[PDB]
C-alpha cells in the first residue's frame, strides 16, 4: 500500500478533530487581538 | 514677641484656613488621581500564553 504502517483511524479522527477546536479557538483570539491593533494603528 | 500668644494658639481664622485648604483638597482627589501608570501596556505586550500545538505523532 502507499502508507508503511496500519494507522488508528479512530485515534487520527480523535487528534483532529480536538486539534481542529484548538486552531479555530486559536484564530478567535487572534482576531480578538487584532482588534486592539487595528485600533491602535 | 507676637508669635508668642495664647490668642494664635486656638486661632479660628487659622482653623477655617485648615478648613477650606482640606475642603478643596477633598474636592480635588479625583484630579489627583488622575496619573496613567503605563504597566498593563506592558503586560499587554509581554503577556504570551503558550501558543505550541500539542502533536502526538
Amino acid at each position: 500500500p502507499p502508507l508503511p504502517f496500519t494507522p488508528d483511524v479512530l485515534q487520527l479522527q480523535l487528534e483532529h478533530n480536538v486539534l481542529k477546536g484548538e486552531l479555530i479557538d486559536r484564530l478567535r483570539a487572534l482576531e480578538y487581538t487584532i482588534v486592539t491593533e487595528q485600533l491602535q494603528a | 514677641l507676637i508669635p508668642v500668644s495664647l490668642v494664635d494658639l486656638i486661632n479660628i481664622n487659622i482653623i477655617f484656613y485648615i478648613l477650606l485648604l482640606y475642603t478643596l483638597l477633598l474636592f480635588f482627589i479625583p484630579l489627583f488621581l488622575a496619573s496613567i501608570n503605563y504597566t498593563y501596556h506592558y503586560i499587554y505586550k509581554y503577556y504570551n500564553y503558550n501558543y505550541n500545538f500539542i502533536n502526538n505523532n
